[PDB]
């Protein structure tokens, strides 16, 4: 992807973490575990949600056809009519299989961009107290207990502290 | 690059697939060549499966993954040669196609081993495939398929 | 002792436009669009056209 | 069409230089769209590239790992050509010598290296023994160089010598049998 | 571009690396030399190719105009059906035009991309055995020979031994 | 934003740069202030520009409709004709509005990326001679006067002097 995190640095996901689309798992001497960034996750729901009803909606105002015959002596007219209907039909399908396509694309760059985003906020605050080991985790320092890892999860880890 | 079967031989409106399994995989980078003896090599196949110039419509290439494919769709008599592969600067090894007859056995004098077939034969030097009869001859005591 | 990271340059002048750019020289490009043509009525796939001329 | 022209002598001392030459026509070696590379082939080792140059606002070589410390090769923009240069020669190098043009096509403006059009080969020998005729026995037993005409292919005897039956002509030593 | 590795913290591209669109530039006491990434290098053509294709194929169902008279006392749908053909010729033009803009800048966002993470690959692997100079390259702590390079192409590059 | 500093690493804008979108606030013993990145911004404005000429412009040949009327016994063609002007209609009032909206999506992602990048490029020239906060901020091992400071807007910083 183009952020490099999905099927990057971070070579897979986690059938373990149910709960949400992107989150942490921590690893310390209590135990270990998964935890969804709820935030990421709903900026991302919304994100979608939005898209889905953008797509459907833009696509409301679009060409009906309409039945209309014409007899044996008609028949130029009746061609025009025909080539007329097929013509915004093809259009159409032309504009809806492209939106698709084109926000698929992006869709899935987005979430690749989420991930990343989540990554680098995290190395962000944990700075040198850390290291970065090249696989979307960091191996702390100094002991880090539950208190400890939710405060990376938080926000709040204190830097100064360590 | 390892290529399958390192020979064949086949009939005259054979269908023919050579195979080469690459170290890793990219589709551009494959090429397939086709040797005629005491000749340079010419390109065949490039990026797995576009036609060289002038190259006849009976050759084809695939890819997939790791492994690549040579396919001869109906053999001629002029397709007798050893086809290559190749990514980046390294090449496979070669396959031999050989234009195969009925089992022939060597008439032996001394050492020489006189119009065989196939190929392998236990007694030194071989003569190319003959382009009549397709035997070969090697230059006592024979082994082969088909004495002292 | 180092190493580098980097990308593909040559001497082309191909040029592409793009929504926020026009005229972006590029190492590569692909024409799709015919712009000549004969300038001759022909036989369609053999098949002669039938010529009214006056 | 481009046609390459080798020319270079086919016989090199052992621990001396081995120095071919490729003539180009229908192209420039300082073209943008090729790679001027050398490939050689043995019974044994099979093909092997073994370098390049080529031209891009400025001139480049690549060579392989494998005769990297002997081997030159220069293009010249006088003549439209390029060397091969292989310095202390043993008789593993002894093959048939290929020049050959890749980068000519190319994927989306990268070379692929595919050889699209190839040299007619030279076939270097490394050896001391010197010309030699035959004698005849028919066994043809003991000339150098190849070839002689009268047959199995010739094979080259731990003396250095070469032999072949025939079930005699040899030009190199001006003898006929 | 988008991703800041081309024309951007990378200053120019590489005449001297032939073989592949992206790739390493190595400097040891052995010598010096380019290596294409052929990996990243065969993505990248997987990608624009299918783009291509994509692009091609969709603009095959399309308006195609037909030959249509009428008298001196039809002048009304005459009209119609100028504009009506005319109407579509424009919508397709538009389509394809504003096709090839959005996704020549997508195309070269892309190959920028690629490059990033190239760089990131090689960084997340070297960690604190290199300088990190700010231009596209890492100047080595240690020594490291031909085979040493290479494990930084591989993705093998034994950080532990270093 | 998809490169996660607007409005991400960087909490919020500044009310107190008004000469230009992006740029640098320094503080020292002399003082402290807001300088705006002239180039990135000039980068910024031609991109802006020839993207809202390019909508304009592409936007030029567009469906013009005509008046024609029909008799009481020309129902069918009156039909067809509406039906052909406001296909058209919705067809270019589809093409304005998405053409829109994916463009207003890449302006702002546009500066985000602008944004980023010129984090970067302090960040590649500083490299280990200042500490990288995690919010937009790097604190300086050494004293950097106000020419130090201009030194890194400009690109100039010299990083073996420190
Ligand atoms: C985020 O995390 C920190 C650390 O987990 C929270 O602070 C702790 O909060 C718990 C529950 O309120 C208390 O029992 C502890 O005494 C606190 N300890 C420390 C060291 O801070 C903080 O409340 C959380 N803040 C959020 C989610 O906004
Ligand atoms: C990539 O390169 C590294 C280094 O050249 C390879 O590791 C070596 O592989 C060779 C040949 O297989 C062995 O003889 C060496 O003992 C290895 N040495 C070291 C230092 O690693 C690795 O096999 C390669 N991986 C690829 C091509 O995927
Ligand atoms: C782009 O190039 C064309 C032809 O080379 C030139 O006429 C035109 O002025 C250029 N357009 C812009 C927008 O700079
Ligand atoms: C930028 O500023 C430094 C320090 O003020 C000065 O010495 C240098 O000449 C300037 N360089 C530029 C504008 O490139």
């Amino acid at each position: 992807g183009l952020f490099g995190a999905i099927a990057g640095f971070i070579e897979g996901g986690w059938q373990g973490m149910v709960d949400g689309w992107y989150g942490y798992h921590h690893s310390n001497e209590q135990g270990s575990g998964y935890a969804a960034d709820k935030e990421s996750t709903q900026k991302a729901i919304d994100g979608v949600t939005n898209k889905v009803n953008s797509i459907i909606d833009k696509m409301n105002t679009q060409f009906e056809a309409v039945g209309r015959e014409f007899n044996n002596l008609e028949r130029r007219i009746e061609n025009l009519n025909k080539k007329m209907e097929d013509g915004f039909l093809d259009v159409w399908t032309y504009n809806a299989e492209l939106l698709v396509l084109m926000e698929n694309e992006r869709t899935l760059d987005f979430h690749d961009s989420n991930v990343k985003n989540l990554y680098d906020k995290v190395r962000l605050q944990l700075r040198d107290n850390a290291k970065e080991l090249g696989n979307g985790c960091f191996e702390f320092y100094h002991k880090c207990d539950n208190e400890c890892m939710e405060s990376v999860r938080n926000g709040t880890y204190d830097y100064p502290q360590y | 690059m390892t290529q399958s079967p390192s020979s064949l031989s086949a009939s005259v409106g054979d269908r023919v697939t050579i195979t080469c399994r690459t170290s890793q995989s990219l589709s551009s980078y494959t090429h397939w060549y086709q040797q005629k003896p005491g000749k340079a090599p010419k390109l065949l196949i490039y990026a797995a499966s576009s036609r060289g110039s002038g190259v006849p419509s009976r050759f084809s290439g695939s890819g997939s993954g790791t492994d690549f494919t040579l396919t001869i769709s109906s053999l001629q008599p002029e397709d007798f040669a050893t086809y290559y592969c190749q990514q980046s600067r390294t090449f496979g090894q070669g396959t031999k196609v050989e234009i195969k007859r009925t089992v022939a056995a060597p008439s032996v004098f001394i050492c020489l081993l006189n119009n065989f077939y196939p190929r392998e034969a236990k007694v030194e030097s071989v003569t190319e495939q003959d382009s009549k009869d397709s035997t070969y001859s090697l230059s006592c005591e024979v082994t082969h398929q088909g004495v002292t | 002792d180092q190493i580098c990271i980097g990308y593909h340059a040559n001497n082309s002048t191909e040029q592409v436009d793009t929504i926020m750019e026009k005229n972006v020289t590029v190492t590569h490009a692909q024409d799709i669009l015919e712009k000549t043509h004969n300038g001759k009525l022909c036989d369609l796939d053999g098949v002669k056209p039938l010529i009214l001329r006056d | 069409q481009v046609q390459l022209q080798q020319s270079g002598p086919g016989l090199v001392k052992p621990s001396q230089t081995l120095s071919l030459t490729c003539a180009i026509s229908g192209d420039s070696v300082s073209s943008y769209n090729a790679v001027w590379n050398w490939i050689r082939q043995s019974p044994s080792r099979g093909l092997e590239w073994l370098g390049r140059t080529y031209y891009r606002s400025g001139w480049y070589n690549d060579y392989a790992e494998s005769v990297k410390s002997r081997i030159t090769i220069n293009p010249d923009t006088s003549k439209n050509q390029f060397s091969l240069q292989l310095n202390s020669v043993t008789p593993e190098d002894t093959a048939v010598y290929y020049c050959a043009r890749s980068g000519h096509i190319t994927v989306f403006g990268v070379n692929v290296d595919a050889f699209d059009m190839w040299g007619q080969g030279t076939m270097v020998t490394v050896s001391s023994a010197s010309t030699k005729g035959p004698s005849v026995f028919c066994l043809v037993k003991d000339y150098f160089p190849e070839p002689v005409t009268v047959t199995f292919p010739a094979v080259l005897q731990s003396s250095g010598l070469y032999s072949l039956s025939s079930v005699v002509n040899h030009k190199p030593s001006n003898t006929k049998v």
